């Protein structure tokens, strides 16, 4: 039983190759998860959007 | 934060208001002479049309597909033979082709040099693609639109 | 491999990596690099705004709105520019204050170059502000330009010359666009010359005592200290852009052109307030503009008035009190410069104006002399 | 003459830090510009497409644009006719050369358009309180001609006839076109006409504090790490 | 009084700003300003030829009214 | 410029130091920092603060006079 940060260090941080690979792969997900999670926060507090407003007009 | 602000700054150089025009200019084309060439704008981009005289039909009724770079036949190109509906830019660079001045059909992009015909499709030079005139729909024999 | 030999990286290394710097420079020292960031900020956004702005009298106000409504993200770029101009002054002010308090002006050349850099950016921001051809842009342009008319004998040929006509019109908006585009490149060159003279001695520090016995490399230390501080400059800039776009921005520039009608109470941008109050104080044309010029041109007299045997004000209780009285006085000038020329205000405004000069030209130097005596030096 | 009062207190639903607009109220507000304000005030910078995003629908935007006639470009004769109504250039311009608005309204020039932020301190409120606050002209002061009196405005006196409560309506919903309700909507809409970016900006703005709240502590910790070595260093002087 | 005339009161048209103004126009600091106004409102009727204005005494009153107008109002609107 | 190796002469001082990966970046951040800021505050209030309250007092007075003098005014014109 080593620790987490240790595992992370051994497998990914030691080399600048992996270190860099890990962060670019980290940004790809962070951006996607931050945008989503953050939009939903923006929406939940508002709700006088163009969204809910739409619902009213699938017609023409 | 870096690609967000770099994207925004980059996306700013893309077009701004421009989601263009209506066009469809009411065209009467059994109105214009036997076979003269007419050009309008459909978003500020020259659209040129000749009629399609008897003698002129068959120069394009005799095509050739077995030796091309893009596929078709004039009659197979548009919906009705003696009635085609061209645009007018040139797939090479952006030199607007002139009315029946070169070889084959009529077309001929100068700006340097390249050929086309009455169907427009490129046959001789530097340009890689056939040009493009959206659809061709008239409405009735006497009237017309574009696309 | 080596940073030291390559004719190019050698400059970089000697400026940002191996430069020996005081172990003890404070947050107050972060502003010079923030002024550099400001200049670059102004340069990038400035440029992208130039890809869409048009310099003709008619479409000027309009093209700017084209940017804020039509051009993708123009609004964010436009606000960063405007709010970047304010930050730039915030930084100038701190930077110049830091130099006064800590005696940094004793580096003659680099301080003198700084004054030039100060006037250059003020010239730059002025031309900038006129660009959208709003009411204040126009009247502000009219006020400031007319200062030159006070100059004896050649005053009017000069304003008309700078106008390219009989008043701020067509010709002026176009030339101001031009000069406003080139000035920041010229600023950039002066700043490199500023940095050159500074490296000759290296940085000063809070104590005013030589740090050659305790130098550290600019690189790991000030590299990160500067990064952290850039992010702070950024937060403060975004807060404005993203929560308070119009806060420092006068509502009247949101209304086009009126060479016929001057707004009721025209109000300078913010960073001109204190100087505006000084100019206004004195009811005289010539003397106002003279007082105005002197109010800024005084920085270059500062070094002659150093009187203390110590460099910094860190060990100088008297000078410290007078320094803040100076700051408090400037803050008063600011308040007053943004107020109507009337009863309580003109008198307050005249007393603050004598105080500013009274404390720089006489109070500070006398404090220094009594601090020396108190110490038996 | 030189005396005057300032606007009340703003409870808008677009006043706080993060705070969208009630896009339904932006609708109603356009309707107010459409039927009432339009006949006097030019709104030179907005267009039918701009609404597509905000209050209407693609198809709806076209339809509303089609209810007017602009002066379309010349054809072969060197003409100048009229056309159904695009979707690409609002511009119902009530008056040609501005002086025509002066002639009609009598001196007074019906100003600007996409209002607030515009030259009016206390933007939306000033307007709301201007429209909603017409009142009886108190004793001692006459009005050179029955101009029109308004407690707010600069100089309490001048210009525009009180155009609110002539209960024009076409609010679908089932919303009572009352004095106030029509004003709240018109100011709300005018807010969006002056600042269309308003909602995106605060969503970004959110992200800026959220990101800054991550990065600030982190970058700070990076600097302390590297500065550790100096902060805890120990000195000793050992002369002969 | 009576329902059919309530929708007619809705067609004769309705109250928003009025019920709130009336209710605020009613209040402490307000009646005080109105009272200061009413008094000055009289001293100009007095010499109804040759004399000043009463613009100022009016402004004070709106200030107090519209203030509590803004606080309370909007809750009713929609 | 000047380079490490040619700055100045130092004799007899020892500097002991630790690796960043061996120490904390925030040891007693609050335990020792708060007291420290209180102390730097005390050390400078008397010089920094007074000029500003002086401006503050003139700020409130000044505006007070402005309002009462011009607007509010129209005091007596009695006949
Ligand atoms: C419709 C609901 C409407 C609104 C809203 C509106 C707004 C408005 C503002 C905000 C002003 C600004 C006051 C100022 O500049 O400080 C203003 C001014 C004038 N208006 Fe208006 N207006 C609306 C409608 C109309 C209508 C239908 C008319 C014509 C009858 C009209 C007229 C005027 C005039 C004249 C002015 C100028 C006031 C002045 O400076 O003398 N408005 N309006
Ligand atoms: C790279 C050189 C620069 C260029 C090309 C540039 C370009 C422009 C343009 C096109 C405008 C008009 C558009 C608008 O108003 O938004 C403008 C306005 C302005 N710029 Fe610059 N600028 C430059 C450097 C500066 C500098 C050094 C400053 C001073 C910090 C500055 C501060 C301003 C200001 C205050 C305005 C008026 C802003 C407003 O309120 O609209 N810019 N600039
Ligand atoms: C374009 C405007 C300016 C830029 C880009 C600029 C840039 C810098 C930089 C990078 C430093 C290095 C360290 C530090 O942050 O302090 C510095 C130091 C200094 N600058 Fe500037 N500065 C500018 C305006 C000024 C002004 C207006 C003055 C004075 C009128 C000035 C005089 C000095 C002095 C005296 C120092 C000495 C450093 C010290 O004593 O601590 N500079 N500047
Ligand atoms: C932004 C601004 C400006 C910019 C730079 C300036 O340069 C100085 C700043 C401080 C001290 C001296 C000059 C001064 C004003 O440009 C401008 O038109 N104004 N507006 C203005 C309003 C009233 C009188 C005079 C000017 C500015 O504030
Ligand atoms: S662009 Fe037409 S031949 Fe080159």
């Amino acid at each position: 039983a080593p620790t987490l940060t240790a595992r992370l260090y051994s497998l990914l941080f030691r080399r600048t190759s992996t270190f860099a690979l890990t962060i670019v792969v980290g940004a790809l997900f962070f951006e996607r998860a931050f945008d989503q999670g953050a939009d939903a926060i923006y929406e939940h507090i508002n709700e006088g959007k163009l969204w809910k407003h739409i619902k009213h007009k699938y017609e023409n | 934060a870096a690609k967000n602000v770099v994207s925004q700054f980059v996306s700013s150089m893309s077009a701004s208001a421009d989601v263009l025009a209506m066009s469809k200019i009411e065209i009467k084309l059994s109105d214009i002479p036997e076979g003269k060439n007419m050009a309008f704008k459909w978003r500020g981009k020259p659209l040129f049309v000749r009629h399609r005289t008897k003698k002129e039909i068959d120069q394009e009724a005799a095509v050739e597909v077995s030796q091309l770079r893009d596929p078709q036949h004039d009659l197979e190109r548009v919906k009705k033979p003696e009635w085609v509906i061209l645009i007018g830019v040139c797939t090479h660079l952006g030199c607007v082709p002139i009315a029946n001045a070169g070889d084959f059909g009529g077309y001929y992009c100068p700006c340097h040099g390249s050929h086309y015909d009455a169907s427009g499709r490129i046959r001789k030079g530097p340009a890689p693609l056939n040009l493009e005139v959206p659809s061709y729909e008239f409405t009735s024999d006497d009237m017309v639109i574009v696309g | 491999n080596i940073r030291k030999s390559h004719p190019l990286m050698k400059i970089v290394n000697n400026a940002f990596i191996d430069l020996p710097a005081p172990s003890n420079i404070s947050s107050w020292w972060n502003f010079g690099s923030l002024l550099g960031i400001c200049l670059i900020l102004q340069i990038l956004t400035g440029l992208f705004l130039a890809m869409h702005y048009t310099s003709d009298t008619t479409t000027a106000f309009s093209s700017v709105t084209h940017i804020c409504r039509d051009v993708n993200y123009g609004w964010i770029i436009r606000y960063m520019h405007a709010n970047g101009a304010s930050m730039f002054f915030i930084c100038l002010y701190m930077h110049v204050g830091r130099g006064l308090y800590y005696g940094s002006y004793t580096f003659l050349e680099t301080w003198n170059i700084g004054v030039i850099l100060l006037l250059t950016v003020m010239a730059t921001a002025f031309m900038g502000y006129v660009l959208p051809w709003g009411q204040m842009s126009f009247w502000g342009a009219t006020v400031i330009t007319n200062l030159l008319s006070a100059i004896p004998y050649i005053g009017t040929n000069l304003v008309e010359w700078i106008w390219g006509g009989f008043s701020v019109d067509k010709a002026t908006l176009t030339r101001f666009f031009a000069f406003h585009f080139i000035l920041p490149f010229i600023i950039m060159a002066i700043a490199m010359v500023h940095l050159l003279f500074l490296h000759e001695t290296g940085s000063n520090n809070p104590t005013g005592i030589s740090s050659d016995v305790d130098k550290i490399p600019f690189h790991p230390y000030y590299t990160i200290k500067d990064i952290l501080g850039a992010l702070l400059l950024i937060l403060a800039l975004m807060l404005l852009v993203l929560f308070a776009p119009d806060l420092l921005g006068d509502p009247d520039n949101y209304t086009p052109a009126n060479p016929l009608n001057t707004p009721p109470h025209i109000k300078p941008e913010w960073y001109f307030l204190f100087a505006y109050a000084i100019l206004r104080s004195i009811p005289n044309k010539l003397g106002g503009v003279l007082a105005l010029a002197f109010s800024i041109l005084i920085l270059a007299l500062i070094p002659l008035l150093h009187t203390s045997k110590q460099r910094s004000m860190m060990f100088r209780p008297l000078s410290q009190c007078l320094f803040w009285a100076l700051v408090a006085d400037l803050l008063t000038l600011t308040w007053i410069g943004g107020q109507p020329v009337e009863h309580p205000y003109i008198t307050i405004g005249q007393l603050a104006s004598v105080l500013y000069f009274l404390l720089i030209l006489v109070l500070m130097p006398t404090a220094g002399t009594i601090e020396n005596k108190l110490l038996k030096w | 003459s030189d005396l005057e009062l300032h606007p009340p207190s703003y409870p808008w639903s677009h006043r706080g830090l993060l705070s969208s607009l009630d896009h339904t109220s932006i609708r109603r507000g356009f309707q107010v510009y459409k039927q009432v304000c339009s006949s006097c005030h030019s709104m030179d910078y907005v267009a039918y497409r701009h609404l597509v995003g905000v209050c209407y629908t693609e198809d709806e935007a076209k339809a509303l644009a089609e209810e007017v006639e602009v002066q379309d470009g010349p054809n072969e004769d060197g003409e100048m006719f009229m056309r159904p109504g695009k979707l690409s250039d609002y511009f119902p311009k009530p008056y040609p050369n501005p002086e025509a608005a002066r002639a009609a309204n009598n001196g007074a020039l019906p100003p600007d358009l996409s209002y607030i932020v515009r030259a009016r301190h206390g933007g939306e409120d000033y307007v709301f309180s201007l429209l909603t606050g017409y009142c009886e002209p108190p004793t001692g002061v006459s009005l050179r001609e029955g101009l029109y009196f308004n407690p707010y405005f600069p100089g309490q006196a001048i210009g525009m006839a009180p155009p609110i409560y002539n209960e024009v309506l076409e609010f679908d919903d089932g919303t009572p076109a009352t004095m106030s309700q029509v004003a709240k909507d018109v100011c709300t809409f005018l807010r969006w006409a002056a600042e269309p970016e308003h909602d995106h900006r605060k969503r970004m703005g959110l992200k800026m504090l959220l990101m800054m709240g991550l990065l600030l502590p982190l970058v700070y910790a990076m600097k302390r790490h590297k500065w550790s070595v100096l902060k805890s260093r120990k000195l000793a002087y050992r002369p002969p | 009084g009576d329902p059919k005339e309530e929708e007619e009161e809705e067609e004769e048209l309705v109250d928003p700003l009025t019920t709130v103004r009336e209710q605020c126009e009613q209040l402490e600091k307000c009646v005080k300003a109105r009272e200061r106004l009413e008094l000055c409102d009289e001293r100009v009727s007095s010499r109804s030829q040759t004399e000043e204005d009463c613009t100022e005494e009016l402004l004070d009153f709106l200030h107090a009214r519209d203030h509590c107008v803004a606080h309370k109002l909007f809750n009713s609107l929609k | 410029g000047r380079q490490f190796g040619h700055l100045t002469r130092v004799r007899h001082v020892i500097t002991y130091s630790l690796s960043p990966f061996e120490q904390r970046a925030f040891p007693h951040y609050f335990s020792k920092g708060i007291p420290n800021v209180l102390r730097r505050t005390r050390a400078c209030i008397l010089r920094v603060a007074p000029p500003f309250v002086a401006f503050y007092l003139v700020y409130t007075w000044g505006t007070q006079e402005f309002e009462k003098s011009k607007r509010k005014n129209p005091a007596a014109y009695e006949n």
